């Protein structure tokens, strides 16, 4: 048999295998893997539900406690006050150990582990006038939970 | 999630991944095809010089082999969308969607 | 295919599970003086769950708890947790309101 009809041979068998990977991980969807580890939740349905693909509503929800982000907001106008006094008048500049320090939590007591400081949003909302800045903070025996208000202390010049 | 975020990127870096996972599975057989496609019109070609073979089958060999070319092209840029680039320079602010979720 | 709006419902009455709130500032209270000063001792009863209706008449059997919703609610501030209640006659009903009993040490 010449070559040609060889190559067409394992190139109809070759699609054929792509075919059979896509059927088999549409059978791999249907057994839903957790993308990620973490503590899950409750979860939203339960079995008798019918679900779509893409569907807007979530069945459950998974998530991973440590470490923890903090999204603190500040108004711009304490910022640019900052910005002008770190080039101007008397000496502000703090150093290496600008990183961050402590939280509060919502009964005002102090938390044990200070975190450390990455910005990660420099666009002023119009409703407010104020930024948002991000911190990150260690969480080893899961005292913190996401989504409760809090008052970051953190360092300027 | 393959950037820090607030840093600068520059137009073209990857920022995520998105699993293709399907997309890789037509690439394999579009592959397929032009590999076969491909030795194809380059057989014709070589015979339709000393008149073996007829001009019209050379010409009909070669538009299925730029057919496939084109295909696989088709499956490559939908590669391309599973690494998603920064479309221009300058700063990014923090990532609204991350890890593990789904994306349409 | 895939229409939102359902044509029915059916439901299984036994078990019921009961979804109760807390706000976080008391359990954050708890937790502080859980492990700071007095020991509360949780111990073995901890598990251990019963609720009042609204007329205030007590639930005659017993059920358990277990924790699923670790994270705190944005608008209410609260945290909450589930428990899991046997009921044989369907004297409960899915959307009741009801007072649960808790065991903190």
């Amino acid at each position: 048999v010449s070559k040609q009809q060889y190559a067409d041979a394992n190139a109809a068998y070759l699609q054929s295998k792509a075919a059979v990977e896509q059927a088999r991980i549409n059978l791999r969807y249907t057994k839903v893997l957790s993308p990620i580890s973490g503590r899950i939740g409750r979860s939203a349905v339960t079995e008798g539900a019918l679900v779509t693909n893409g569907q807007a509503n979530a069945m459950a929800t998974v998530q991973q406690l440590d470490p923890i982000y903090v999204d603190v907001t500040q108004p711009s106008t304490a910022l640019l006050r900052l910005r002008r006094e770190l080039a101007s008048g008397q000496l502000e500049r703090a150093g290496d150990n600008a990183a961050k320090v402590s939280l509060k939590l919502e009964d005002g007591s102090q938390y044990p582990l200070e975190g450390r400081l990455e910005f990660s949003e420099v666009s002023v909302d119009e409703g407010t006038g104020s930024v948002t800045i991000r911190a990150v903070f260690p969480n080893p025996n899961n005292e913190l939970l996401p989504g409760m208000f809090v008052h970051a202390q953190l360092q300027e010049g | 999630r393959l950037f820090k975020e607030g840093s600068d990127v520059k137009a073209g870096q990857q920022l995520y991944q998105i699993d293709p996972a399907t997309y890789e599975a037509d690439y394999q057989s579009a592959q397929a095809n032009l590999a076969s496609t491909q030795e194809q019109a380059q057989r014709y070609k070589l015979l339709v010089a000393d008149q073996a073979v007829s001009k019209q089958q050379y010409a009909d060999a070669n538009a299925a082999y730029l057919q496939s070319k084109a295909a696989v092209e088709q499956a490559r840029i939908n590669l391309r969308y599973t690494k998603v680039l920064s479309p221009i320079s300058g700063r990014i602010g923090r990532s609204a969607v991350t890890e593990g979720a789904l994306v349409t």
